[PDB]
RNA sequence: UAGCGGCGAGCGAACGGGGAGCAGCCCAGAGCCUGAAUCAGUGUGUGUGUUAGUGGAAGCGUCUGGAAAGGCGCGCGAUACAGGGUGACAGCCCCGUACACAAAAAUGCACAUGCUGUGAGCUCGAUGAGUAGGGCGGGACACGUGGUAUCCUGUCUGAAUAUGGGGGGACCAUCCUCCAAGGCUAAAUACUCCUGACUGACCGAUAGUGAACCAGUACCGUGAGGGAAAGGCGAAAAGAACCCCGGCGAGGGGAGUGAAAAAGAACCUGAAACCGUGUACGUACAAGCAGUGGGAGCACGCUUAGGCGUGUGACUGCGUACCUUUUGUAUAAUGGGUCAGCGACUUAUAUUCUGUAGCAAGGUUAACCGAAUAGGGGAGCCGAAGGGAAACCGAGUCUUAACU
């Protein structure tokens, strides 16, 4: 599988098995999917009727008035009672296989390909953190809305894109997949392929 | 979340108010009442669909014998000589033309009497 | 949290390969001498369970 | 390839019943419930193995047998997990290694299931007759 | 103004008035 | 799971394995060398926090509009496009943010060191008695007295003491292992009255704390105790000078402010039930779920008059509400005065089945590590072999002396 560079005009040679393989999409689905729970947090709860302040006695006796029959002012059928299935804080993190993720990573990098959506470039620094130069180069690049996956840790490069929302930096290990489609284009390093290819084989 | 529910319940409210129009008193106010009366309007009105069918054929029928005993004929009599005769006319058209043209009912008539004859 | 076994069940029942259970006959645990012994000697061997009673032991053994 | 282009496998989601809301929905008032019962009641149904207050099939019947120690910590053997060892030898401590039978196990033997080509020692381990003459077929060399 | 105490327990039958107007025939 | 158990309902381990974290010591006693380690206390010093704070970038024009932060142009900052406010939506108006610093004084925590106290090490010993154990009665151990080990002890008793004793699930023998009847000990663990920062597929005033508001208040109760309701003018009060009717009223009409007073304080938007005024049509010889089908006439709009719409509805055919429960309800069986708002098959973990997706005779990790939704971790679990009560045998096995 052959990789053409935008910049110095070469060639790269990858697997074939790993940015050639046809789109699973019901895949991808699960695992962006698994992801967006992931990110959930999860954090509410209401009260149920024995969580209402309040006193357990009867607002008036079982018969003889006219009313209707009630037992708990925590009712949920009553105004300021309680929540009939009150919920808590609950964990909405689901389990993918690894295999099931790289099989994920490995079709829409073959997707991100067919689609031209992906740039190979061999270094990407910038000299001084300016957020004044990394935009001057990505205008240069012609790129607005981008993913930049770099093998290692630069921290010009990290400070001249915090600012930026349209652009966003990580290294190669820290990937995922619904970056890598929320984001127009993708840059990687060579290096960062090589990477990238050594963990999903 | 909490799905707070008064847009839906008050459009859902007032389709069945707007169809209760002309109703008496809280047939056209109140929606238990109007809800339990559109319904049985659609229940006649899917009745009378099959009543108009009944009671024009009805109609059409008096009008046809008045005009055959008019030209000296019954009506069993006419129909069975326009059976006779072939005449596929319906009976919508005869009561038409026994009210407009009493001219082609009365030649509609000896046409059955021949027929009979 | 885990279902609990019916330990009785467990203790009548045993999963064979196919998924039946087998079990062992009644009537053989006492006032044996009035019993024929072709009776007692077609319920000795165990035998499997049938299709109707099937669920309820499925239900008390979840864990085969 | 978007987030607004990905969409599911048909038949993967289904969308799951939602009980009381209305007579079209077909699970209407009741909620496959019926009516006036046990069963309809919340939390309401019989526990596991009753037959009403006859006696249940499981009292009915008698208890059998033991439970053997010995089994527990005996272990049988594909003649297939013969390769999945190292240094072509087998005992006890390399099939543990292989993790195979599992550390507390003492005893096993090796059953003619799968099929072995290579030649391998076997060493303190009870073997069955085809297993043997499938050993000793593949130049094996049954020991103890 | 501060009018409450209408409807709050209706004490109005937690008075529960002697009621089985001298009836007990309906045995 | 093994087991316990009216062997019922149910209760439910351990050995062993993977991890987090890891730390050992002293007195039952004399000496010898004597202050030697460490700890405690108290000072000092240094560093690091905390308790006030400081600086902190970069925009103009035009159009609409009451008002520009909006639209359209043209620029600029960014280790700062977190967030909030400003007359409509502001990276460049403001407060801030990133970053850079800052403490007279008090104090925490680290080290270091001073002083006070503390003893360190070596040798030879000693080795926790009304105790272990037992009988009776109870309790705890997963173990309900059972064949019941082990632990505790209310009662009565009662050893040996290193050549000795305890345990290894009745018990004995052998073997293994350990040394009770004296103590101390960090970490990993549990929780949040409270403080700071941040976050939310949490609520948005019948919700969310009972309480967004002077709420545990008003109020109730002898008392313990119970326990509410009630948010929003406008950008800014500019909160209506003055005039008039009226009781030197209430309330209203002007005028005025304002973008707006159908924003006027009983003040955003202002639905419905409910009650009115006006207009059109119908209605005082006419009997009933009040409609539906037909349908005259009347009024009003459009139109190329074509006739359609709209409202009403004389007369006329048919026609005894809804729900629930029932063999069966117009039922004179239940329930509902009406409107508006809320109000009921959920959640967690196991398990089975179907669908779908990944890998496939293999599939998969949990804890945890990790800066970290990756990767590691294969402890384990299910499956590929079963039969038999079991030992055991094994594509066979069990039964039986043996199977046609
Ligand atoms: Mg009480
Ligand atoms: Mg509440
Ligand atoms: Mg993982
Ligand atoms: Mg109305
Ligand atoms: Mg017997
Ligand atoms: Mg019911
Ligand atoms: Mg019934
Ligand atoms: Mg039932
Ligand atoms: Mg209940
Ligand atoms: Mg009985
Ligand atoms: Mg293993
Ligand atoms: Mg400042
Ligand atoms: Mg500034
Ligand atoms: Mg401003
Ligand atoms: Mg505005
Ligand atoms: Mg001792
Ligand atoms: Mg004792
Ligand atoms: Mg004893
Ligand atoms: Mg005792
Ligand atoms: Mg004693
Ligand atoms: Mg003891
Ligand atoms: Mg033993
Ligand atoms: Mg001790
Ligand atoms: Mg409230
Ligand atoms: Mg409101
Ligand atoms: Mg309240
Ligand atoms: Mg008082
Ligand atoms: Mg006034
Ligand atoms: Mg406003
Ligand atoms: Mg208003
Ligand atoms: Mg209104
Ligand atoms: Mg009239
Ligand atoms: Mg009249
Ligand atoms: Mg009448
Ligand atoms: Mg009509
Ligand atoms: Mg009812
Ligand atoms: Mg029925
Ligand atoms: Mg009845
Ligand atoms: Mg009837
Ligand atoms: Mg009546
Ligand atoms: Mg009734
Ligand atoms: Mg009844
Ligand atoms: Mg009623
Ligand atoms: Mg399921
Ligand atoms: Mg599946």
């Amino acid at each position: 599988m052959e990789l053409v560079l935008k910049d110095a005009q070469s060639a790269l040679t990858v697997s074939e098995t790993t940015f050639g393989r046809d789109f699973n999409e019901a895949l991808v689905h699960q695992v962006v999917v698994a992801y967006a729970a992931g990110a959930r947090q999860g954090t509410r709860a209401q009260k149920t009727r024995a969580e209402v302040t309040g006193s357990g006695k009867k607002p008036w006796r079982q018969k003889g008035t006219g009313r209707a029959r009630s037992g708990s002012i925590k009712s949920p059928i009553w105004r300021s009672g309680g929540v009939t299935f009150a919920a808590r804080p609950q964990d909405h993190s689901q389990k993918v296989n690894k295999k099931m993720y790289r099989g994920a990573l490995k079709s829409i990098l073959s997707e991100l390909v067919r689609q031209d959506r992906l740039i190979v470039v061999e270094k990407f620094s910038v000299e001084a953190p300016k957020t004044k130069l990394l935009a001057q180069k990505l205008k240069d690049m012609a790129l607005e809305d981008v993913l930049i996956i770099t093998g290692e840790l630069d921290e010009n490069l990290f400070l001249a894109a915090r600012n930026l929302h349209k652009v966003d930096v990580r290294d190669a290990t820290g990937i995922d997949p619904v970056s890598l489609i929320a984001f127009d284009k993708v840059v990687m390093t060579a290096d960062a392929v090589k990477q990238v290819e050594e963990m999903l084989a | 979340a909490r799905v707070k529910r008064g847009v839906i319940a008050r459009a859902r409210h007032k389709k069945i108010l707007k169809q209760a129009k002309g109703y008496y008193g809280a047939r056209s106010r109140v929606y238990r009442v109007a809800f339990q009366a559109v319904i049985k309007a659609g229940q006649y009105a899917y009745r009378d669909r099959r009543q108009r069918k009944r009671q024009f054929r009805q109609l059409w029928i008096a009008r046809i014998n008045a005009a055959a005993r008019q030209n000296g004929i019954s009506y069993s009599k006419f129909i069975n000589g326009l059976k006779k005769a072939s005449v596929e006319i319906d009976r919508k058209i005869l009561a038409d033309i026994a009210v407009f043209d009493k001219v082609a009912f009365t030649a509609l008539v000896e046409k059955a009497k021949a027929a009979l004859a | 949290p885990k279902i609990k076994t019916v330990r009785g069940a467990a203790k009548r029942f045993k999963k064979t390969g196919k998924g039946g259970f087998k079990h062992k006959h009644a009537n053989l645990r006492h006032i044996l001498t009035k019993k024929a012994t072709k009776r007692k000697r077609h319920l000795r061997p165990k035998a499997m369970v049938s299709k109707g009673d099937l669920g309820l032991v499925i239900a008390c053994l979840p864990y085969a | 390839m978007r987030l607004n282009t990905l969409s599911p496998a048909e038949g993967s989601k289904k969308a799951g019943k939602r009980l009381g809301r209305g007579i079209g929905s077909g699970l209407g008032k009741t909620g496959g419930r019926g009516h006036k019962g046990q069963k309809s009641r919340s939390g309401g149904g019989v526990r596991r193995g009753f037959e009403g207050g006859q006696m249940p099939l499981y009292r009915r019947l008698p208890k059998f047998g033991f439970t053997s120690r010995k089994a527990a910590i005996t272990a049988e053997i594909r003649l297939s997990d013969l390769a999945k060892v190292e240094g072509g030898v087998v005992d006890l401590n390399t099939l543990k290694a292989a993790n195979i039978i599992g550390i507390q196990i003492e005893f096993a033997k090796v059953i003619l299931a799968g099929e072995v080509t290579t030649p391998v020692t076997v060493r303190g381990l009870r073997v069955t007759k085809g297993a043997r003459a499938a050993i000793e077929a593949a130049g094996g060399k049954i020991e103890e | 103004m501060s009018g409450k105490m209408t409807g709050i327990v209706k004490w109005f039958n937690a008075d529960k008035g002697f009621g089985f107007i001298t009836p007990d025939d309906g045995s």
